[PDB]
């Protein structure tokens, strides 16, 4: 499980630079909700629903692949962690209004994101 | 690795034409259930359908009296290695 | 470019994490994956303390923040994975665990960083 | 490319011991505002506060009627690029 573990390394590092530049680009635009840290998580919502219901219908792919989409690409693009941050730093600076919104829009999209990508590929087939 | 195959697949109450059968749940996350039902002779259309994972029992219906039916069931699960996939079936075989 | 092996550096070590412990333990508790969770917590635990460490400590190299921000929490957490577990539970009727394992993750994870980032507050007083 | 210091600091009401100043919040998510003020007058002691982000006045007391007071203003607010940094301020004079 060494050809396992680059797996995890190039998608990840993929999803992680792939996180890294558009937060920089867009996080500043909207802050009581950062537009590039929602970006990352729909994406990455969008695109492991869509592994969700292709990963169903091809049992025999590499568990390589596999692994770089879902564990390495779409963990590294998305983040729970800096999702966090913004939102304890909304509570610190007394923006309950938008604490609250910032942690809704995150959880509801990324689960559309991916029922959309589910849903999509599952009516395409 | 842990396992995602049911197991104690039975029929728990027979009539001529239908059979309550039952299984135990794997531990997995389940989707939904899958039960094929056909004659154990293979000279006829198997047919499945699906059960909600929140749901451990099916029932066969229509079936013809005094016949041998090869009777299984699988799982679609999420796994986190594997995310959707089906499971390898379990099966029995009943005379109704 | 700097920058960039950062994130790379960062983002692979907490990928590689949220792996190994994603595999090893999420399989044990269908019901909330806890390693999916764990690596949550540890890096909204890591994000809150390093939130209070580099302010106090406000002229450091911007080369070890983005390491462990963007980096090291940002590879270690992830949204995805939370996604489809939720979305799988809510696929499979399991509305109860579906949203229990929606609480856990953000409670959790917003009082790990209050955790992590209130005990340095407090420890440099 | 997005400016955490604030602008168009001024005094809007005035007492002969206390100065009420204005400023306009950066676009970003300031945690709280650090206040300062002295007298313009070399060696008295700098004096500072902090008021929370949510409001962008703040009072000051305990002047001397009469004195040129020097009063500076800056941040404390989170970026996604620093975390939890402190902005450059944001100076003005006024004489009670
Ligand atoms: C359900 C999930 C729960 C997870 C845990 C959440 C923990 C949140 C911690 C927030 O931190 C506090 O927030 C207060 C409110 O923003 C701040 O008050 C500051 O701001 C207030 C309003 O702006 C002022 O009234 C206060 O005096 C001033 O200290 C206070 O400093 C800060 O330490
Ligand atoms: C907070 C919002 C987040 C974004 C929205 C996410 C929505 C995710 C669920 C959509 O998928 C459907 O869920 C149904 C309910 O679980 C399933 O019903 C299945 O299971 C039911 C169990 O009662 C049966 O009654 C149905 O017949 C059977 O199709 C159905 O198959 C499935 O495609
Ligand atoms: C689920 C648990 C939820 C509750 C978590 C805790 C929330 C309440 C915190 C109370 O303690 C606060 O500590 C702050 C220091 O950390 C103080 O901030 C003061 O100093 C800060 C800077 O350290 C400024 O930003 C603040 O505006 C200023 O009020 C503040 O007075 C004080 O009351
Ligand atoms: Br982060
Ligand atoms: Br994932
Ligand atoms: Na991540």
């Amino acid at each position: 499980m060494i050809k396992s573990l680059f797996a995890v390394i190039i998608g990840g590092s993929v999803g992680c630079t792939l996180r890294w530049l558009l937060s920089t680009k867009f996080n500043s635009l909207f802050p009581n909700l950062p537009p590039g840290t929602l970006v990352v998580n729909l994406l990455a919502g969008l695109i492991i629903g869509t592994a969700l219901a292709y990963f169903l219908r091809q049992p025999h792919l590499d568990p390589f692949w596999k692994l770089m989409i879902t564990t390495g690409l779409c963990g590294g693009l998305s983040t729970f962690s800096t999702f966090s941050v913004e939102v304890f730093a909304l509570l610190q600076a007394g923006n309950y209004i938008w604490a609250l919104t910032s942690v809704l829009v995150h959880v509801i999209g990324s689960l559309i994101m991916t029922a959309l990508g589910f849903f999509i590929i599952t009516i395409l087939f | 690795s842990v396992s995602s195959v049911p197991t104690k697949l039975e029929v728990v109450a027979a009539t001529p034409t239908s059979l309550l059968i039952s299984w135990d749940a794997p531990a997995v996350t389940v989707v939904h259930y899958v039960i094929t039902y056909g004659e154990t002779g293979g000279n006829s259309p198997v047919q499945e359908f699906t059960v909600p994972g929140s749901k451990s029992t099916a029932t066969i219906s229509g079936l013809k009296p005094g016949v041998d039916y090869t009777i299984t069931v699988y799982t679609m699960y999420y796994s986190y290695s594997d995310l959707y996939s089906y499971s390898s079936p379990i099966s029995i075989n009943y005379r109704t």
